[PDB]
Parts: structure tokens; sequence; C-alpha cells
């Protein structure tokens, strides 16, 4: 039950820089070794960078000269990667992999940690405006538009969470101007459109923008 | 360093045995050992093979690797719908420090029937026309396979202009699911007599209209 615990999600503009922690949770550093792993969204694995606490060696792949420094701290365990001048490239998941057995062979990574997403966009926070998808044995479809919003992720409720049944949130869609949109729609019954009423609640943590939107039939 | 070469994907019913091929173009790639990846989408890489044909704890014995002349080789006997995963070979160049990663592959287990897609349109909210914005929604969702494109008409003639489309997304119950925005301007809407998503998926389209009310 060993494992790699990382640091979170990290939001950075172009050319800056930004530092990611990897902690051994279960063991020590002994002879192992530690890679950083990072995948484009809908890209493949692309090694980074290693280190070898125990002599000190530190190496990452060509592409990086100049840009990644790994260093390494022996008394809390913990691996840091740092990556500067950043750019659009740059956004990807990243992770920590162990790396040896425990006399230090072996060159497969064996621990990985969950990752750790790093967005790196010129964009600035903005919180989303709330409109609402008015409907117009059938069923009725309902919906909020949450549009222009950044950073990801929102969260999207119905009636407070009352209403769970019929509600498909899709996934958001990047637009030109950086920032994203999403829709929550909710099927019900059309008979009881005029039963009861329908409130969306969106919040967007990344700018603690809390809006309750009520959808009402045309 | 130099490169590993995977095939693009690999596809199964289940039950079935598939293998999957890893060529690397260095010199020393026949003796060098290999090391096997599977990837669940949404989550970390996790080992499956090292040194060639090893296996973990807990990895199942389904999987096994090989090594056939300056290539190596992944096989998954009787497959699962839950081996869906991309699957990456991976060398190690002692004289570089470098780890090299192949393209990775993705497995597709056949089987689940085909789904269309439903499609749901939503005109610009009077609320939104009164910001002096307008978008139009289209909604898809519950298709099989995770692939469609999307077409917008303005009365019957193609747009383009404003189009955001999303990837594919896998839905809860295993079926796909996608959205297509139409950014456009109030006096666009009023200026055109209604819009059209088109959604075309496996030779079908299936469409859906909105106008101004």
């Amino acid at each position: 039950q060993v494992q790699l615990v990382q640091s979170g999600a990290e939001v950075k503009k172009p050319g800056a820089s930004v530092k990611v922690s990897c902690k051994a949770s279960g063991f020590t550093f002994g002879r192992y070794s530690f890679t950083w792993v990072r995948q484009a969204p809908g890209q493949g694995l692309e090694w980074v960078g290693v280190i070898v606490p125990l002599v000190g060696v530190t190496n990452s792949a060509k592409k990086f000269q100049g840009r990644v420094t790994i260093t390494a701290d022996t008394s809390t365990n913990t691996v840091y990667m740092d990556l500067s001048s950043l750019r659009s490239e740059d956004t990807a998941v990243y992770y920590c992999a162990r790396v040896g057995d425990r006399f230090g062979s072996g060159y497969a990574m064996d621990v990985w940690g969950r990752g750790a997403l790093v967005t790196v966009s010129s964009a600035s926070t903005k919180g989303p405006s709330v409109f609402p998808l008015a409907p117009s044995g059938g069923t009725a479809a309902l919906g909020c538009l949450v549009k222009d919003y950044f950073p990801e992720p929102v969260t999207v409720s119905w009636n407070s969470g009352a209403l769970t049944s019929g509600v498909h949130t899709f996934p958001a869609v990047l637009q030109s101007s950086g920032l994203y949109s999403l829709s929550s729609v909710v099927t019900v019954p059309s008979s009881s459109l005029g039963t009861q009423t329908y409130i969306c609640n969106v919040n967007h943590k990344p700018s603690n923008t809390k809006v309750d939107k009520r959808v009402e039939p045309k | 360093q130099s490169a590993l070469t995977q095939p693009p994907s690999v596809s199964g019913a289940p039950g079935e045995r598939v293998t999957i091929s890893c060529s690397g173009s260095g010199s020393n790639f026949e003796y060098s050992f290999v090391y096997w990846y599977q990837q669940v989408p949404g989550m970390a890489p996790k080992l499956l093979i090292y040194d060639n044909y090893k296996r973990p704890s807990g990895v199942s014995d389904r999987f096994s690797g090989s090594r056939s002349g300056t290539s190596a080789s992944l096989t998954i006997t009787g497959l699962q719908t839950e081996d869906e995963s991309d699957y990456y070979c991976q060398s190690y160049d002692s004289s570089l420090t470098y780890w090299v990663f192949g393209g990775g592959t993705r497995l597709t287990v056949l089987g689940q029937p085909k789904a269309a897609p439903s499609v749901t349109l939503f005109p610009p909210s009077s609320e939104e026309l009164q910001a002096n914005k307008a978008t139009l929604v289209c909604l898809i969702s519950d298709f099989y396979p995770g692939a469609v494109t999307v077409a917008w008409k303005a009365d019957s003639s193609p747009v383009k202009a404003g189009v955001e489309t999303t990837t594919p997304s896998k839905q809860s119950n295993n079926k796909y699911a996608a959205s297509s925005y139409l950014s456009l301007t109030p006096e666009q809407w009023k200026s055109h007599r209604s819009y059209s998503c088109q959604v075309t998926h496996e030779g079908s389209t299936v469409e859906k209209t909105v106008a101004p009310t």
C-alpha cells in the first residue's frame, strides 16, 4: 500500500513557472529512483526527468534543456520538479513514478502517483454567466447554459440536490477566447412542468461564483 | 534517443485474444529490456510487464509479454470489457539515462451494439439576447461507438463560423455524449428563419431545427 502523494492542480500563465511535489508514503528514498512522466491531453505518455536521491544524480529529456530542475528533500522524502517559462505545449498531467527494486535495480516504473494537472493559458479567472434553457406521455428537456468561465471546473446541481433523476451535465467546450462553456439538462415528465419549480445551482469554485437560475416554461 | 513504434490501436471481441506489437529502431533494442504499461482513461498508468515477460503482483495472468527478433509483444488472453485502455511499451537507454515510451495502442473491446445519438437543440434564451449574446446549444448523447460529426445550417446553407464542438466523452451507461455550440449575434439569429444541428453517426444523420419565436 505504498503510495506517491502529489500536489494538486495548478493554473498558470505562459512564461510562469510551476513546481509539482511528490512525497513518499509508507517508505523512504533508500536506493529508489523517481521519474516524472507527463501526458498532454489526447496524447501519449512522455518521459520528463529522473532523480536518484541517494547519489544525487538528475537527468531530463533533451526538449526540456534549461527548463526543468529536479530536486529532492531526504528529510521529508519529497521530490520536486520545477518547470519554468511555461507554454501551451506544457499543459499536461504530470505523474511521478518510483523506479527500481529495494536494491536500486530495475528500470520499470512500478509505483505511480495519481498525477497533477497543469494548465497553461493566457486567460484570466472569470466567473460564468448562467442562462436558462427553457422547455418548449411525452418528456420535457430543460437546461442551464454555464457560459464564459475560466478555469475548470464548475459544478451544477438541480433544486439543491433534490432533483437528481434525468440530469445530464455535458463536458464543457473550450472557446477560442480561452473561456469555457457547458450545459446541464434534466429530462422530466412534461406534465410535471406545471407542478414545481426548477432551479440549477451553479458553483464555480476558482472564482467563488455561486448562481441560482430559475428555469421556467416559455 | 531512439523511437519505439506501437500499433495505432487493437480490437477484439470478449473471450478473443489480442496482441500488441512494439518495434525499436535502436541497434541494441533486441537485447534491451521492454516494459508494458496500461492506462485506463481518467487514471494513472500502471505497470503490467517488466523485463520482457515478468509480471508484478496483482496483475492478471492473461497479460503476458514476449520478444521476437527486434520486436516486443503484449498478449491479452480472454478479452474483457475493462481491458479497454491504452497500452504503452517502454524501453530504457542506459547510455543516455533516458526512458523512451511507445506511441501507445488503444484497445477497443468489440461487442457493444450500435446506438444512434439523441439530439437536443436549444435556441438562444431571451436573457442572453438581452445581454447582446446568442448561443445555440446542440446536446448529443447515448451514441455508440464513440464518434460523431456535427454540421450546422443557417436556413438551408452551411455555417462553420462560430462552431465549437467537444470531443466524444463516455457516459455512465457506457455510451457516449458530445456537445456543439454555435455562437451568433442577436441580429444573425433574427436574420435567418432557422438553424439545424445535423449529427452524423454511422452513415445516418439526425437533425433538429429551431426558429425565432
